[PDB]
Parts: structure tokens; sequence; C-alpha cells
């Protein structure tokens, strides 16, 4: 995942594969559920002061914060003419990371 | 050499000289024959902590055998000018200039280790020249000594007879003997 | 050694020692015997500040026992050079070129510690050759004699006649003594 | 000239040199004559060592021909004052000052060397001047000699009328003689 | 020690030392006995000064108390090769090569403080060995006599003659008294 | 100056010193005169090195005139202490000290170049007072010297009246001699 | 101090000291007397840049009074070693190895400043000890004078028995007086 | 001070010193007097270039007067250890001690360049003390004489015989002369 305008993908995209598992039915997949994985590589790599914009880390952060608390998604129709829009307000998002390091912290 | 220690933060490890890992923490050390340029570096230490943190204490380690007096003189005004408390422990030991420095702490927070010595005296010149010059400077260290002993007099809190009398010629006093005359407050003896 | 310090910002951390983290303060010292090296480092140091701000005044920490007088003068001359404010803080000693130095601040900017030794003397030289020699430098060392006697008098406020009376021999002011004396504005004893 | 290691670790490559790398094990050494300055780096080293660990045992190797009676007496008011056992191991040699740090480990835990040579005598002093500061300083350093005389006398075990027989001549022992005396109680032949 | 500054840029901030960080703006510093060693320290900034922007004028500092005149020929001949305009500021004092390089910068920028030293002298010189080695070396002083003596004349503007006579013995002018007799243009007393 | 090496590794390349480079690979240089300083550089490395792998061989090249006994023995305790097998290889010279700490390496593990001088010699000293203090370190001394012999005795394989017969004055012994008298356990001429 | 400053090369920023930016641009300093440990240096610098371009011009600053024959030999040899040409500019003084080196830069690029002295004397040298030691070094000087003397001949293109008459004693000749004499090729007065 | 220079690699760019640049091209230099300490650094970087490329000849320039016998053993022993074939190079000239090492060089591979000197002497030493102790001294430089005259004719070729009676006195050789004796193989003159 990566801030939306770059090459890299895009966080609309994990719910493009949704609507595969689905039958890509908008009802059904608005009630699906999703697990996040590597989540703690997105965390940002000691640059809080934002020299550059982690579009790799805080980019895409800031991305997800609509789509965990809920907001309707422009997914592409299959993988722009159209631009199914997706309701992620009722669609649970589980997030797995390592967070190597964070014992130090704690 | 002076070694080399790795504090551990939340954002990364970071490598501090042993000297400078215990400044972070408000220590400050005075160490060896007090001068102008040591009492320099205590004194940009003590400004620099007083902006850190200006209601946190600041500790002050005393092992030395005295030295000048006009520079022992810049760490006793910037550490009465600070609005944080110093406190001063001796280590070893601490001679005229150090014991001045040493009692000169905040009250209640002049500590000495219980195997240290404490010497105090009057303050030693000279100079060498004609006769008007030796008068000039002759009455210099005089008022030097009449107020070190006034300054000294307030801190321990004894009369500026008594001092003065004790001050004429060199006096050692141990741990508790230094609490007995006021120049300390407390002993250290083992951490609670 | 000079101990290292961190500091915070928004844009990362840093490390400087105890010097240049107070140089980013404006903030000099003056310690040491009075040299062309050390006074060198210190224009550069009035030089750097003034490009920085040009607005914010400039502290500077005397503490010596004088040194030579060209490059004490050299000082003196950046420091009435440069548009900002050049405020002098004696601490400990200030001789004769650290006096000179401490008085040439910012009037109503010049403050002392209380317990300070403030001295003042004619400048000290000797040339050794012929005669005629002896002459040239005599006539020199003449002409210093009275231009920073003239100096002396102009930041201090009292007449030209007093100064060359009190300058023929060394002279101590104690800080209240200073102040009255116009070398210096007033004493800083503690914090607000 | 010293050389550099390299510690391996979850953060990275860290840098880290011969005495510094042996300071995270808890580690310290005591070399050469005792100064004020040395004495102050080693304190602070077992302040350091303290708060990283206040249960762990700290390794403080003594090889020193003894120095200054106020530096070393630092180094043994902060091994007891810290809560942490401080274990002190004695290789090539031990003299007066280097002893006494050596016999104020913890029990149990002053080690030597199979072949060390530990020498005990009385303080050694001097002054010069007027009869009454002899007087001063001569009786001074008898307090001091009685007052070293009873700390190893409770650290060894032995009585203090046999201290001070045994110490009033230079006294040398080694590893053997040592532990029946009472300033180690083991030998380090070989790791187990 | 040489205080450490922090310079903002787009890039970022990179850290810069005092004088380097003034190399930077084409300032250079001339303080000390001139000698080869510093002497080519200068003629190698001036180079690097000049291949950076061959248009901008060089600034330089002069505060030394005179030296070498082959090492001083040397920053002479650097200056008069680069294209750029070398302007000479005297700060402090200076001797002979101080004066002779001060007044070797461009026309119409060449600055003197107002308390600023100026003197000049003809070569110093010496040698031991058969008559015919005097002789030798006898010439040669007098050859570069000569010559300094012609190139200050061009600076100044003065006649020849009128350069010998006032450099048979040291001549100390004073900043004033440097416009008149031509060795430098104005006088920097304020920014404005 | 020491030149500095790169260490190119699949993780990321790496910079160290000429010494520091070869610690990595558990040797250790033993250079110039035996003293407490270097002498406790030595033994840090070992310490070291034990840490980091205690089932590898540590290679100890010893080249020195001698030195001081106890700065000696502190390294050969420490060789027996550790588990691991210190092996010495001897070039250019080792002197008793060198010769001594070449000779207490592990069996099998003492080598020598063939162009390579050993002098063994029994310890040498000196004390300066009163009768009493002399017999006093007459008495340690030749202590010292007949643990020495023993100890050379053990790991040479000679008997005790063979190393004191030739031990009572200098002898110098070849590369192939120190084999026979068993210094050494081989030659390495060659890398095979 | 030795400035640093900053190059704003292609993908990326370098800071490197004055002396290591223009020793990118294939120019070497020649300062001070000429000694095995400065010579050594200077040839590694030669070697190290004829790498880099085996076809690029190589410029050699010459500043030096002189030193070991030796020492300069070996600059000599690698100069007429390495293919690429060496440019040879005298700044301030040139004595006989200074003046030789300056020699024996490639022709047509041998250049020295308007105000600077070229010295060239025999060689130097002296030896105390038997007759018979002394006629072996006595022999030895003398090859080595006349040996110089045939390369001064070769590359200032004068008869030997010119070289060897005028080299006699100390011949001090100036810029214009070296081109004629075939010392150098040119004069550099200002850039064309 | 020592120039840094920059290496491209597939890396990136790296930092390195003159003589650090040139060791990674296998050159070690062997400047100034031979010494343990020198020595020692010399066999640590031809132990370090062994292990990275044992195939690759290593190349070592000496320029040195002489030194101590049993350091330059050391170089010697290893050169010969080392299966990679050391080139030695001699720049400016090479004494006994240097000498010697330059011939040690493996056969073919041994150069000078044309004006350097090489001189042989027999081994200098001395001793005070008895007559028993002075023997075994006496008795020892003789060995290393006769030891040092063979490995000379081993290397050089020549009989036994006539380098001991070249080697009563000093002898200097130039570089073709050396090449007749035998102690280099040929003269570097140009590059091809």
């Amino acid at each position: 995942l990566t801030e939306a305008g770059y090459v890299g993908e895009d966080v609309e995209n994990i719910i493009q594969k949704l609507l595969q598992k689905s039958d890509y039915d908008v009802q059904k997949a608005q009630r699906g559920i999703v697990y996040i994985d590597e989540i703690d590589k997105i965390s940002r790599k000691s640059d809080n002061p934002s020299i550059t914009r982690d579009v790799s880390g805080e980019g895409v952060q800031q991305a997800l914060l609509k789509l965990i608390e809920g907001t309707v998604a422009a997914v592409p129709p299959q993988g722009q003419q159209e631009f199914l829009q997706v309701d992620t307000s009722k669609i649970l998002f589980i997030c797995g990371g390592a967070f190597a390091g964070l014992d130090k912290v704690i | 050499l002076v070694p080399m220690v790795i504090e551990q933060t939340s954002r990364g490890e970071r490598s501090f000289d042993i000297y400078s890992r215990l400044l972070k923490e408000r220590v400050i050390f005075l160490t060896g024959q007090v001068e102008d340029h040591m009492a320099n570096l205590i004194v940009a230490q003590m400004l620099f902590l007083e902006a850190e943190n200006p209601e946190k204490d600041i500790y002050l380690y005393i092992n030395s055998p005295g030295g000048v007096i006009t520079a022992g003189m810049s760490i006793y005004d910037t550490m009465q000018f600070i609005k944080p408390d110093v406190s001063t422990i001796c280590m070893g030991q601490a001679a005229s200039m150090g014991a001045f420095l040493l009692t000169a702490g905040a009250k209640g927070k002049r500590f000495c280790l219980p195997n240290s010595r404490v010497m105090i005296h009057q303050p030693l010149g000279g100079y060498q020249g004609q006769a008007t010059d030796i008068e000039i400077h002759a009455r210099e260290i005089l008022k030097v000594k009449g107020r070190m002993n006034e300054l000294m007099a307030l801190h321990t809190g004894q009369s500026l007879e008594q001092i003065e009398r004790d001050t004429e010629r060199d006096r050692f006093l141990s741990a508790p003997e230094a609490v007995e005359y006021g120049l300390v407050d407390s002993i250290l003896t083992h951490r609670n």
C-alpha cells in the first residue's frame, strides 16, 4: 500500500479483493471483514519531523483513517469509468504486525 | 580515556560520554584545581540546566584541592543566581574554595560522603613590586578574606568572629564534624 | 573536556558542545588571557551572530586577567561596529582589558555578579634597543594609554582627568563600586 | 590508541571501545596512580551502572601502585553507597590505596589472581611551614591513618591493633596470604 | 576550542566550523605570526574562493604581528594574481608583513578599524659565517628591502624616497594616519 | 598513524583500524615496554574475546624488551584464567617479561619466527631507605624471582636448578635454541 | 586549523578540508622542511593522482626552505617516473632542495611568482668519527653534489661547469633571474 | 596533515586517507626509523593483505635511515613467512636495516629509483656493566652480525666472505651499483 497518486498500490485496492469473495456484490461487501497485515511496516521510520512525505509510511495511515472509521470509497469496476461506491462503515478491519522494538518503548 | 555509554530512548539509541550522560541527569562534576577555564564549563552547564528545567534541582560533585578565588566566585554567583536549587555533594575532599562551594549549596541539600575531609583557610595571595602597589594588593586580598568569611558565616550559620578565628589557619573537618559546623546538612552512607 | 548537550527541535535532534549550544542563544564566552587567537575567535562569533539576527542583544561573559591591548581593541571595535547591542556580563574578575571590554557594552546593558573583582590599570609594555627606538615605542604606548583613557571615560562617563588619576595605579572595584563608578550599569543577584 | 569492537544487536551494528564495551558488562578498570580525575571517572561509571541495574554486581579490576588518599576514599564511599555489590579482582598488584579498595568489595566477592602482590602501608604525607601548621597537618594525617586502619580492620576482620602493627611498615602479601589475612576470600585460578 | 554553527539550507542543516562557515562568505583570517604553513593555508583559501566565484571580492582580516617575508610574499602574489579583488581589513594591529598585506589589497577596498594600529619597518635578518657568505646574504636582504619599499610605495602612492625614510625605523600609524599615509582607504567605525 | 581498512560483508560495508581489524580475528599485539596501562589494554582484549567466543584460541604476538613485573603477571594470570587457549608468537624479540609471557601460552601453541631473539634474566629492582625497609623489599623481590623461576620451569619443563642457573644472568636464545629449552614448541618459517 | 569546504558534486554534497579539496584537482603542496615523512606523503599523492588520470598535468607548489636530499630525491624520482607531467610553481621561497624540485618540472610548465626567491647551494653535510669513516662519508657527499649538479644542468640547461661554479656558495635568484638562468620557464603575474 | 581522497566503487563513494587508499592496492610504506611500534604496524598490514588475497604480490616502499635490528627482523620474518611475494622499492635512501629489508624481497621483484642511495653496515650496539654480562651482550651482537651477513649473502647472492669485508665499515651503493652487488634486481626510471 502507498499514498494515492503514486506507482505503489492504493488503499482502495483492499476493497477490490473483497468484492471478488462476495461475487461482486456491494450489499455483501459492505458487511465483510478485512485483516490488514504488516501494519508495523507503515510506521514512521524515525522521521517524526516529516522531512519528506512517507507515502509508504505515514501516507498509508492517513489514507486509512477514513477507511477504518467508514467512508464511501471508489473501487475500480474490476481488477475507472464507473468507480463503484462501496461503503466501509460496517466493515471490520483487523491489523496484524510484529512491531519489532515496541518492547523497548513500553 | 572517558568511556562512552548508550542511552536507550523511544526514538533510538544514542551515544554520549560518561560525563555528558550524567549531565542530562542534572549532575555536574567539579574536579581538580579551580581555574577560569574549568569554572566556565561549570557555569555553562549550570546555565544550560536551568533552561531545561528551572524547577528541578542540580547536583554538583565537589572533589578538589581548592583553586583561584575569582574563578570559584563565578560558580558561587551563578549557583545563587539560578532559580534551581544546587545540591552539593563532597567526594574525597573539599579545600578552601571547594569547601566554600560545598557550603554554598541550597539549605538541606548539602551532603558529604562518610569518609571525606573538608578544609577551610583564609585566602592565599602575594605580590612583589613597589611599596605603593603592595598596599593596594594587600588591601584587596584583605577585603576578599573579609567578604569570604561573611559569605561562609551566612551559609554555615555561625558568627563572623567564629569563622575568622577558625579560618585563620588551615582547619580540617570530617563528615560528622562538617555537619555540626554547618558546612553540610547530612551524610549519605547507603542508598535507602 | 567540554561536555556535549542535546537540543530538541521540531526539525530533529542535534548534538552540540556546551559552548556551541550557548552560541545559538547569542552568548559568547571571553575567558583566559586575551590574545589574538582567542580574540579573533570572538570576533568571528560576533560577526556570525550579527548576520543571523542583528536585532537580538549579544551577551558576552568576561572572566579573564587581561591581555594584549591590540587583541582587546579588535573586540571593542567589533562590538561598536555591529548594530546589535553587545551586553557584557562580568563573572569572576575583569582586569584592564576585561574591564575595558566590560564597560564597552551597550549603555544600560552592562552587568556584573555581586561577587566580582573589577580591576583597571594603565597599559604595560617595554622595549629594548637603541635610544631612538625606545623613544618611538615610548610615544606609541603613551598614545595607547591616552586613547584607552578617553574611551573608558566615554563609557564610564567620568572626566578624563579622574580616569587618568584612577588608572595610574592598579585599582580594584567591587560590584557595587563599579556601578557608581560607571563601569557597569547594574548587579545581577537573583533571577527575577 | 585503543582498539574498536562491534556489538551485534537487533538495532544494528554498534561501534564500541575496548573499555566502553566492557563497561556494558559492568566491568570497571582501575589502573595507574590513584588521582582525583581518574577517581571521578570510576565514580561516574559506578553510578551509571547502578542506574542500569541496581541489582547486578559490578566487577572492578584493581591494578595500581596506590595514590592519593582523598581520591581513593571517593571510590570507597561510592562502592559502599551504591546498592549493587562491587566485586574487586586484584591483578598484577595492589598497593596501600589499591589494597584498601580491593578489600572494600562485598563479602565473598573480593577475588585475587594466583600471581599478584598486595602491599599495605600507612599513609604517606608531608608539609613545610611553621610549627603550628605542621602540627595541624601532622595531626590530620594521623586521623587518616587511624580511620584507614579501622576501615581495613572491619573489612579484613582483623583486630584494630593487628592492622596497626602490620601497616606500621610496608608489608607485601601474596594471593594465598591475602586470603588468610582477610583482604580477599578466594583466588581465581581458572574459570569454572 | 572552535565553536560549531549550523547553517540553514534548502537541502537541510549542515554543521560548519566558525572559521569554515565564514569561508563560505569569502572571508579569510590572517592572525598570528606569519609563517610558511599558515601562508600556504591562506593561499589555498584564496585559490578556492576564486574558482567558486571569480567575480566576487574576497575579504581578508589582518591581525598578525608580522612574520617571514617569503611566507608573506606568497600571499601578496596570490592576491595580485587572482582576478577577484581582495579586500583587507585591519583588526587590532598590522606589523610590517601585516601592514604590507593590508596595503596590498585592491585600491578602494582597504579598511582599518578606528582603534587598529599599523606599524611599518624595514626587513629584519641576520647571518653567521664567512665574510663572503655575509656579503651574499647582506645583498639579498638589501634587495628585499628595496623591493618591499617599491611595492609599498606603489600601493600607498607615496614617493619611493619617502617610504625609505619612514621605514628606516618602526613607525606606528593609527587608523586616521593610515588613511592619510595611503596604507588604507577608509575607516569602518559603524555598520552605517 | 594507523591505516584504516574496510571489511566487505554481505550485510554491508564497515571500516576498522589496522589493529582493530585483527582484533576481530582473535589477534592481540604486545609491543613496547610492558606497563600497567598497556597491560590493561591487553587484558581487556582477552576478556572481550573470551565473552565473544570462549571456545576459540587467542593469538598474542609478543615483541617487547620487557618491563614491569606486576604488569606482566597481570597478563599471565589472565591467560590461565580464561579457558580459551592463548597462542603466543614471538616476533623480533622477547625479553625477560616478554619471554615469560611467550612461554606462558598453551602447550603446542607457542611459536617463534626463525629470526627472533629470546632473553631470560632474573627480576630487576631497587629500593632506597632505612635498613628495615630494604629487608622487606629485598625479601619480596627474592620471592618474586623464585615464583617466576617456578613458573618458567613448569612451562618450559626444565628443572628448578637449571632455570635458576640459566636465569642468574642474561641468556640470549635463538629461535632454534628456544625449542630445545622448551620456551617454544615450534618455529614458523613458511605458510603451508 | 585547516578549514573545511563543501563541494556540490553530482549525486551528493561532500565536505573536505582545504588541502584535500585541492588534491582532488591535481594540486599538491610542498611546504616546510623536506623530510622523509612529508616526502612520502607527497609521493603517495603523486602516485594517487596518476591513477585517476595518467594524462592530466599535476601541479606541485614549492614553498620549502630545503631539507634532506634523500627525502627530496624520492620526490624527484617520482616526478620523472610517473607519466603525467609535473608543473612546479614557486611561491615565496625555494632553497637548494626546493629549487631542485622546482627545476624538475616538465619543460615549459615550471612557473614562479613575481616576488619569489630561489636559492641554490651545494649539499650540506657532516660526520664525526674515525678518519676512515670520514673519507667514506666525504666521498659520498661529494658524489651527491656532483649528481645534483648534473641534474641541475640537465633541467636548467646551463653547462655543468657553470652550475658547479655558481653552486659553490648560496646563489639568490629572483623570479626574472630564474627564467634567464633556466630554473623556471615563465612568471605568473595575472590571469590571461 | 594527511589528505583525504574519495574512491569510486559499486557500493558508492567512500572517503580514504592517502595512506589507507594505497593500502588497498597492497602498498605498504616503511618510512622513518625502524622501531617495534612501526614494525608491528607493517606486520599487521602484511598479514591483512595476505588474507585479503594470498595470490597477489605486496609492494613495500622503503625510505628509512635504519633502526633496531629486532624490529626489522619482525618484518623480514613476516615477508618470508607469508606466501605472497613482497616487492621492495627503495625511495630516497635505504640504510643498513632498510637495505636488509630491501634485498629481502622476492627475487626479481626488488626495484630501486635512479637517484636512491643504499648503505650497508655491520650491526651497532653497546652495553655498560660488569665484564661477565658485557661478554654475553658482546657475544650476542656478533651472532646477530653473523646471522645478518648470512641472510644478506643469501639474498644478494655474493659469498659470505665478501659481505663481511664490505659490511665491516659503512658502504654506500648507488642505484646502478646496487644492481651489480645483488641488492636490487632492476631500476625504475619511467612508466611503460
